[PDB]
């Protein structure tokens, strides 16, 4: 017997399968109310303040 | 222009019985050797895709760091799913003796999809090349930790054939 | 559960006696069917989300009144609970193939379904419309083996007879 | 509604007569279905009595080393007599007066 | 067991004295407002099929972990047992409101129910909420203050009865706690 | 009530997952060794009456105080019960070997068996002696090492069932402790 | 209490016989792969806090009705004690692995756990889901099989230990189920 | 619950005594303070959804680095959890105004919140930056009285000096 | 302090018995790591002066917002303090891997650590980026043998399972 078969095949890694993007519609949906994150503004990184000496002022 | 199993959404099984295998085994030259080379891969299909994508991490540990692609355990499992599907069509391509279904259904557009999702192509070229170097040793039975029980003879013709299929995968995402 | 092992060990226990020679011929018949039944459980375990998607909306195509205000498919989230309600019954058919008997159906899916579906006003005729579609949309060599499709269809008629 | 009616279960406690019955049948009918939760909440608080006596010994053994506070022995075999005196008196304190029974209970439910 | 008439009888028997004409005035208003109490038990028991239905389905939508697998309302056998666990409780409240006393549920329903749910592993935080939902549906039915259904009554106010069934649905939730 | 096939669907019901091909291969190996199990159950139930006769009469001969006046097997009344206290155990053990799971005797034999013996004063050194003896006999019959009872089977290995039935008897001994 | 080296002694005291070649070579096979054993308990203690931080987050993500009020992980004090309940049961498994025998966790950890979880209103099936992930987290670390993190050892096989802790995590699970 | 009524009866219970009139002075202080404390809670019950959205926008404005991967704001489902984590605080701040004491806060939200935030790598520096934006831009004559703007704002910085 | 010797010498006194022959078997196991662990102590003691830089620079790559004004690394002198900070933790792994236990760490490094970090607002998740970088750096062929790679890498994993 040779017995090929074409079927949808996936794997997992310790808590979750691979096809969890396109879940069936009854499996997910309407669990909680949804927030929206605001725009976090990205500023530059600074320098220092040495002097261990202005820090009490 | 893909292959003779053109059938889409009707049953999907298509086994071959015993006497029709005798019409097939007396129709392929080294058809006994070709069936043992497929069965030396598909018995070891779980360990092949596990050692490949861990050895990809063992040479490139930047994909487990946040920002890397194989963070967020679904995406590691999606890389394990894509490692299986690259193996299962090449294990079909050794069986059929052609890369026509492989180049049309599996490798077609694989360069454009992986750059669409931000998949690193150079790491996946390393992932197929580990899967190339394993299946050479499985077919010629120079696999270290596990040796199969085959009949006597050589299989260096089929081992050069299966490296040609794995170089087509490395060409299609280069 | 009800299977071949639980049945002969119960009638042994309900008669105070060791496992006899007739208690081992029965489990011999579990060996002659497991290789023709576990591949029906194999096919259903990897193809469930496509067979529940098309069997779920075969009832909404049949009974289109359910998407009315005041009905069982009022909003979208009660439609999604129905797909969850149907993906349980395909999961228990999968468990009856693995155990061998019809224990997982008439102890987790059938027992108490009359009191629940009368109380919450859920029509059982739309359940058996979603299960009779799966039993008919099935080819014997294409979807399964020749005798795996006899096992899988023998449990899809246990649901339809139990919900009627 | 579930069925044609909703009668109470025969597994519910205090369901039989207990009016002019014998002593054997009186006690069988007052403790009908109450024996389970009496033994559930008997191993419950005994595990609580075993659990907080562990959580305070962690201070007695800080980071996996024993202090000078444990010291159950000083001479050869100086814990064997301490083994008996701690467990024989624990039975002596379980045959106390019936006035000291709830005096132990209501005062433990005062200071804690 | 003991209704409101035989409640004052056993209280007068501690004194072993005749029930006079100075203590039946609390009973004669209970007769004179008796036609309101028959008018209100009929308010509850005419739509008890939806009071128990709406309570359990409301208990589930706040705590959805009761139907996630292994849950206490997971299979159809657990759920259909809950929908009779929840209406036997309403069966004795409607008994207690008619008799005008709490002697029919504190001795036939709740005497022995606290140890039963901890035997079966039933959570109490869910079983409280299904009772307190049915409480708020009853005072919306004792007074004609419901949203979807209204009934036909005479003019008046029954806040003495609506405060009484609130005093019967909370001795449930405190006994099972 | 729960065999080896239903422990897999009990385990896979907590995940709410279909039984995949990963777990069916351990369950296909149960079927593939299915004839060795029926060749092993028959090797115990066919000489079961001699096993419990050997274990009780072997226990009393290494402890002759068990029949001395003040012992637990003094009269004929205490001896007829000892011969069936032991053969009730061995009957329920073979149910757990025939099924593949210990969920028959831990639900119908061993629960409450600890509290039963301490009220009677059945000694705990002797209850686990006779099931350490019947453990030695049961591993001597499934593998053909019985000295005067050579049943004929095929050639092969049965060390796997030599660990399965040998785990049950020291699970009874952990229960009557 | 007692390890495996003192388990073979207390099974032999009922035999009243010295220890010899009948029962020593399993302890010889303990020592001869003893370097494998404490090589395996290193790769549990080294990443134990990440295991339960993933196990309880994996528990809530499957059943999100545990953080809703009525679930037993609603309060922060309900969720802080969930870690330390789910850390001690992992800590007791690490004692059984090092000592070889599971005698330590069956009595100091599990005796009285089933009766307390149904006294405090702790959901049983939610904990059994959490300890099953810790079963899966262990065997992915004994054998270097986990995806995101691996470490370098001496080349060999360790399936005897990976099947041992799988027998150690369900005796926890059968004590709660 | 640590309310003023409980603290004066717990010391009354511990001394084995009756309710003395020294505690009755403290109950008189409630009904003077209760009117200037409940309308801080009544205005919070009608403004909670508009204040909890406006709070978390300064959480991500002061620290915009949380949108990086590996942090606590990389995907949408846990930014949704961030608004739920901070709504639960500003409900327990509403609950403690009605009681009058700090009872619900230090028992439900606070006790056990340290050893789970560093466990799941959540900083408290962004937690205290959410309510300090809420506690600042609120004009004491414009929204409520000059007394509720003192008493309610005395509850919000109770979190900050218990978390830092 | 914790070691092989001082742990097992305690139960001799705390149970009031002599030195046994089982504790004599325990120091024998310390001989098998005495020429197997101490090679890593002399390794890093001549190696810290270049890895205090590359593991001190390791965390600020992960967390560039510490050098931002306002937070705990707002000036240069704070970063002068910050490099001295991380030169106390693996200053103790030279003290821990010379003794045989976690003695210099469980009594000097973690005791009171979570309480001086909540009050002084030091993010504990940057120490997870500081010395666990050396865990992802360690080369068993080049730097030192796989006996340090199982023991120096173990003592680090003690610390990340302590500062989290
Ligand atoms: C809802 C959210 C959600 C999750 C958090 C995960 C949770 C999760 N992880 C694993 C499974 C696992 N979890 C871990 C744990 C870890 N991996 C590591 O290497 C670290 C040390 C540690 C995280 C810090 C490991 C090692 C496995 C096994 C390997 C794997 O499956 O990837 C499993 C087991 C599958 C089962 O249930 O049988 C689950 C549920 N899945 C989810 O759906
Ligand atoms: C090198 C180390 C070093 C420091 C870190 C500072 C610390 C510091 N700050 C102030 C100074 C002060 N500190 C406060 C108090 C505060 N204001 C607020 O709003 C906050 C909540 C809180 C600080 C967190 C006030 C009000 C003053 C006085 C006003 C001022 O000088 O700015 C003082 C008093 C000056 C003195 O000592 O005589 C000191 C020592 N000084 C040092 O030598
Ligand atoms: C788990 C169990 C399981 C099943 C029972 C089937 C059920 C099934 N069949 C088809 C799919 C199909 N089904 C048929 C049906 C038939 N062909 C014929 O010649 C007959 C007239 C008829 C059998 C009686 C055909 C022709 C297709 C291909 C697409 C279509 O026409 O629907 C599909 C859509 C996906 C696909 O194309 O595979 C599904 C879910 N599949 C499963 O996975
Ligand atoms: C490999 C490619 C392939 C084939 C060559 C055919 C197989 C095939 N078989 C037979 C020949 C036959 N076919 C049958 C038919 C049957 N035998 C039985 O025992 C059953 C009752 C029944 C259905 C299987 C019989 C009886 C013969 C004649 C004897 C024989 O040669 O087997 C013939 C005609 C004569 C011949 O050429 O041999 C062909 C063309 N099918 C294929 O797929
Ligand atoms: C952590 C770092 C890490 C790695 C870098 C890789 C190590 C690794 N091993 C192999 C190589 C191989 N891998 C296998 C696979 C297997 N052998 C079996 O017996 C099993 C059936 C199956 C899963 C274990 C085989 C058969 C070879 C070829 C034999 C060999 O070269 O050793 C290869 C491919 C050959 C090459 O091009 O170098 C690599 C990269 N694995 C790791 O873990
Ligand atoms: C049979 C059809 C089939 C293909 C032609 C290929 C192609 C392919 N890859 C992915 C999708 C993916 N593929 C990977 C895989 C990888 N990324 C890495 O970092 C590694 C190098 C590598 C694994 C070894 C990942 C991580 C995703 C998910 C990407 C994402 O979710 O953003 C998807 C899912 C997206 C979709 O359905 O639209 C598909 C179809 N895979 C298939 O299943
Ligand atoms: C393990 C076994 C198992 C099952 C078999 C189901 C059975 C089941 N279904 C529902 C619940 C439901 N079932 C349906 C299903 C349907 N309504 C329709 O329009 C159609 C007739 C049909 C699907 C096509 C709907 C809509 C609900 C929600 C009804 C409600 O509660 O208002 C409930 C109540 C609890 C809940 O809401 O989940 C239960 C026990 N659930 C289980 O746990
Ligand atoms: C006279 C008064 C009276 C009662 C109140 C019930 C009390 C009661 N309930 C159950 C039994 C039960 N009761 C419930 C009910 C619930 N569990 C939940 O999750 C919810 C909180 C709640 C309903 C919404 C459930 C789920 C069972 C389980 C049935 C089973 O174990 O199969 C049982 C045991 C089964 C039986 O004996 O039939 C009893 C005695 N019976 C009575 O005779
Ligand atoms: C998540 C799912 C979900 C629901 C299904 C509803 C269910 C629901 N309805 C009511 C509340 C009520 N439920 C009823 C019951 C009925 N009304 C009628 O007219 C009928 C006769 C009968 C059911 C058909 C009544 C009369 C009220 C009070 C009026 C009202 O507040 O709507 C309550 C009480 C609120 C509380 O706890 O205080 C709940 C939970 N709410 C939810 O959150
Ligand atoms: C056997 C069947 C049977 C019944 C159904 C009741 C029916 C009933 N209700 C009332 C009569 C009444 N019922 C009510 C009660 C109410 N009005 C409201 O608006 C509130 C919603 C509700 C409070 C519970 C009031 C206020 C009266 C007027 C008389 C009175 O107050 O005593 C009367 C006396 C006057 C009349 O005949 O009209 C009767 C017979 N009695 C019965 O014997
Ligand atoms: C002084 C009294 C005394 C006895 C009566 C015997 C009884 C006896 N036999 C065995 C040991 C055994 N007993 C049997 C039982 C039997 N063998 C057969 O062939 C029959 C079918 C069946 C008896 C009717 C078997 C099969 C073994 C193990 C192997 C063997 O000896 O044959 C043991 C276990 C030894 C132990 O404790 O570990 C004992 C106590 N021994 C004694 O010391
Ligand atoms: C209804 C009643 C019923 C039975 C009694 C058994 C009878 C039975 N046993 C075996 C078959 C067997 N039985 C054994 C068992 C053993 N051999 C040994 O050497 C060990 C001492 C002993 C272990 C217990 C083995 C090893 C085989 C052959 C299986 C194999 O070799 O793979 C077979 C298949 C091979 C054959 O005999 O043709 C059958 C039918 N089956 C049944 O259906
Ligand atoms: C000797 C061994 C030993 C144990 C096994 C545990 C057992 C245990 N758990 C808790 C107590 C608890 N344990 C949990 C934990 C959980 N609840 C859930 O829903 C989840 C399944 C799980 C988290 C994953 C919870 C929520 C409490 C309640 C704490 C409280 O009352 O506030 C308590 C004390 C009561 C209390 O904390 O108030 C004890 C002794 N402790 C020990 O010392
Ligand atoms: C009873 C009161 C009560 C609380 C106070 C919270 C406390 C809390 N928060 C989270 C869980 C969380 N809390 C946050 C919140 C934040 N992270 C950030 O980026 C910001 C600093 C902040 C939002 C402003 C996030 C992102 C998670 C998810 C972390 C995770 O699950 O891994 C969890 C884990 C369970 C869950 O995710 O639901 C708990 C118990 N929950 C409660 O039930």
């Amino acid at each position: 017997r040779v017995a090929v078969a074409f079927e949808k095949i996936d794997a997992a890694s310790n808590g979750v399968k691979a096809n969890s993007n396109n879940k069936p519609f009854w499996k997910s949906g309407a669990t909680t109310k949804n927030y929206v994150a605001p725009e976090a503004p990205a500023q530059s990184e600074p320098e220092t303040l040495d002097d261990a000496a202005y820090q009490r002022y | 222009a893909f292959s003779r199993v053109v059938v889409n959404s009707d049953a999907k099984a298509a086994y071959v019985g015993g006497s029709d295998l005798q019409a097939l085994k007396s129709f392929i030259a080294d058809g006994n050797k070709r069936l043992d080379a497929v069965n030396s891969i598909v018995s070891n299909a779980s360990c092949m895709v596990s050692d490949a994508v861990s050895g990809m991490i063992c040479e490139n540990p930047g994909l487990i760091s946040p920002g890397g692609n194989c963070y967020t355990n679904r995406r590691m499992a999606a890389c394990l799913r894509d490692g299986e599907i690259i193996l299962r069509y090449v294990s079909y391509a050794l069986l059929a003796g052609d890369a026509s279904v492989l180049e049309d259904r599996c490798l077609n557009g694989l360069k454009e999809t992986y750059i669409a999702l931000g998949v690193p192509t150079n790491s996946s070229i390393r992932a197929v090349s580990i899967m190339k170097a394993q299946a050479v040793a499985f077919i010629t039975n120079t696999a270290t930790e596990r040796k199969m029980s085959f009949a006597a003879g050589d299989c260096t013709s089929l081992a050069s054939e299966v490296a040609s299929y794995f170089d087509r995968v490395g060409a299609a995402i280069s | 559960m009800k299977s071949v092992i639980t049945t002969v060990v119960s009638a042994a226990d309900a008669a105070g006696r060791f496992p006899s020679n007739s208690d081992l011929e029965s489990i011999q018949g579990n060996i002659q069917r497991s290789a023709a039944r576990l591949e029906a459980a194999e096919k259903l375990a990897g193809n469930h989300e496509a067979v529940v998607k098309e069997a779920g909306d075969a009832c909404f195509a049949k009974y289109a009144y359910l998407k009315n205000p005041g009905e069982a498919g009022e909003n979208q989230e009660k439609i999604n609970k129905c797909y969850r309600d149907v993906d349980h019954y395909m999961r228990l058919v999968n468990y009856c193939l693995v155990v061998g008997g019809t224990g997982p159906l008439d102890e987790w899916g059938i027992a108490g379904a009359r009191e629940v579906y009368r109380t919450l006003n859920l029509p059982t005729s739309a359940y058996v419309a979603s299960i009779a579609y799966t039993r008919d949309r099935l080819c014997v060599p294409r979807d399964m083996s020749a005798q795996a499709g006899v096992e899988f269809s023998a449990y899809l008629d246990y649901l339809i007879n139990a919900l009627s | 509604l579930t069925g044609y009616d909703s009668k109470s279960s025969p597994n519910f406690p205090n369901r039989a007569a207990t009016r002019e019955r014998r002593t054997v049948s009186f006690n069988a009918r007052v403790a009908r279905n109450k024996s389970q939760a009496k033994k559930i909440l008997e191993k419950a608080d005994e595990f609580f009595a075993r659990s907080v006596t562990m959580q305070y010994k962690a201070f007695a053994c800080p980071n996996g080393v024993y202090d000078i506070q444990c010291t159950e022995g000083t001479v050869k075999g100086a814990a064997y007599e301490k083994r008996a005196m701690a467990v024989s008196a624990a039975f002596r304190a379980k045959q106390a007066s019936p006035a000291a029974k709830a005096r132990a209970l209501f005062e433990n439910r005062r200071h804690a």
